[PDB]
């Protein structure tokens, strides 16, 4: 997969005390082959180290 | 090698699909040909 858009981040602006969502767009890289994205098989990890 | 489609397989164009052709002679390994086909771009299109 390639990141194929900007990464958007939403917060309780202007107060910035609380965090709402992140949105971004992905597509299979270089148009070569299909990707299984089933939520049973695939993981998405998130870390703010 | 030329493949002409009949009214069955002709029914709509290959798009966002994998087409596989295999030639299997009576001696030796078969030749397996595979293309993922994007939308065709001309009267003839180069798919592979």
């Amino acid at each position: 997969l390639s990141l194929s858009g900007n990464v958007l981040y939403a917060v309780n602006y202007p107060t910035n005390t609380k965090s709402y969502w992140m949105y971004f767009t992905v597509s299979p890289s270089s148009g070569v082959s299909s990707v299984d994205l089933s939520p049973s098989t695939t993981a998405i990890s998130f870390t703010a180290a | 090698v030329m493949i002409l489609f009949g009214p069955g397989e002709a029914t709509n164009v290959f798009q966002y699909e994998t087409v596989t052709i295999q030639i299997t002679p009576n001696i030796g390994s078969p030749l397996t040909i595979s293309q993922y086909i994007y939308q065709p771009d001309g009267k003839v299109t180069v798919i592979g």
